[PDB]
């Protein structure tokens, strides 16, 4: 049985929206609460700490406690895609010196898609490779990318740009394989895309 | 803050290493733990103060020495596969702890299973183009193993975050096999005018962790070390 619990998730959440990420906790006698931000492949960085029932406020940030209820929550206000990680609850026992860590919520932030144009593109290596490489892109955040069932074909999950100089982001995945009956027009078979999905030439 | 060495290891099983931690933040208190998929951070060892350490919840397998108060190191004396995981060193002044930016360690039976990333850039679609007045630049980082990597745009010679995204976890090549390869994907997304323009050099850099220089190579191919691999595009009209 587990001293800290938290939802896997992911948790998604739609851009500008509050998240909520919840923690419970069996040790009443706890002392001393933490959110960590883990992005993937990097460290655990301190998102807030709290010691008092109630709400603590830094920036987007509110931990809210409650030594009652056992739980401690995170409310991140004005969601981005930026906030997109795991987040690590981490609770100080009765006695204890070093900290008891959650599994980790991941949260998905997922961008609002104004004017989608979803479409299938083909790219051609610059020097040479033996890849054929298909571009699915300007899909709306409600689609879904799954992996391919096709052996020798690779597919990338839903990956979120963000071109910061023109206020528009833009979901993309990537397809590859160099497979003779492999197309861009058959690439992404396994994934519900809209119909009205451009195929070019 | 907390700094750890080193940041990437392949071990062969038997073989010994050390991770060093340091703080200068004048913390009494250091932790070792480590990081496995749909697990809590599990606490190895930890420390109260200089010439003093104490077992965490995973002690077994690990031994550590706090020399003075700024240093925590840990030792591996016989590599096991299980041991394959990411260790954080960690620090505080009382209950807060700073992490270190975590020691990523494979343990394998044999080092031949170690490749480099081939690394190719795909050139926009002239169709995107047309439709969007926008071109997406893919970066393809395929066959290496360990997931040992770390991708980064490079765009007339600065280091470019905007316009990116690079898959959060590399793709199996093989998702059977326990041992498969991995691919890594990413896209640097420019203006259609951007791109159209040959001034404009797009490099794509893949650091790879791999050997180091000193670990024994007898086979054909070469020695699958540390390296960086780029491959680069121009623009055109
Ligand atoms: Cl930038």
């Amino acid at each position: 049985q587990k001293e800290v619990e938290q939802n896997s998730g992911p948790l998604s959440v739609p851009e500008g929206a509050i998240a909520s990420l919840n923690c419970t906790y069996s040790d009443r006698g706890s002392q001393s609460f933490f959110w960590y931000r883990q992005y993937s492949g990097k460290s655990p960085e301190l998102i807030m700490s709290i010691y008092s029932n109630g709400d603590k406020e830094d920036g987007r940030f509110t931990a809210q406690l409650n030594k009652a209820s056992q739980y401690v929550s995170l409310l991140i206000r004005d969601s981005q895609p930026s906030d997109s990680a795991t987040y690590l609850c981490a609770v100080r026992g009765t006695g204890r010196r070093a900290l008891t860590f959650g599994s980790g919520t991941r949260l998905q932030v997922q961008p609002n898609i104004q004017n989608p144009d979803p479409a299938v593109y083909q790219l051609r290596d610059s020097k040479s490779s033996d890849k054929s490489v298909c571009l699915f892109t300007d899909f709306d955040s409600q689609t879904n990318v799954s992996q391919s069932k096709d052996s020798d074909v690779y597919i990338t999950d839903k990956c979120v740009l963000d071109m910061r100089s023109m206020d528009f982001k833009s979901n993309s995945a990537v397809a590859w394989s160099n497979k003779s009956d492999f197309a861009c027009a058959n690439a992404f078979n396994n994934s519900i895309i809209p119909e009205d999905t451009f195929f070019p030439s | 803050g907390v700094t750890q060495t080193p940041k990437f290891r392949v071990l062969k099983t038997g073989q010994s290493m050390t991770l060093l931690c340091a703080q200068d933040m004048n913390h009494e208190y250091m932790y070792w733990y480590r990081q496995d998929p749909g697990m809590g951070l599990r606490l190895i060892h930890y420390s109260v103060g200089e010439g003093t350490t104490a077992k965490g919840e995973v002690p077994d397998g690990y031994n550590v020495s706090r020399l003075k108060k700024q240093n925590f190191l840990l030792g591996l004396e016989s590599a096991a596969p299980s041991q394959t995981s990411v260790y954080f060193c960690a620090s505080s002044f009382t209950d807060t702890q700073y992490f270190g930016p975590g020691t990523r360690l494979t343990v394998l039976e044999d080092l031949k299973n170690v490749f480099p990333p081939e690394v190719a850039v795909f050139e926009p679609s002239e169709a995107e183009i047309s439709h969007t007045q926008k071109a997406t630049l893919v970066c393809l980082a395929t066959g290496f193993y360990p997931d040992h990597v770390e991708l980064s745009w490079w765009v007339n010679g600065k280091e470019v975050h905007s316009g990116v995204c690079t898959d959060p976890q590399p793709l199996k090549e093989q998702p059977a096999l326990n041992d498969s390869r991995y691919a890594l994907s990413s896209r640097l997304r420019v203006s259609a005018t951007f791109w159209q323009d040959p001034r404009n050099h797009f490099r794509c850099q893949v650091q790879f962790y791999g050997l180091s220089e000193n670990d024994e190579w007898t086979q054909d191919r070469a020695k699958p070390v540390t390296q960086i691999v780029s491959a680069e595009a121009w623009g055109r009209a």
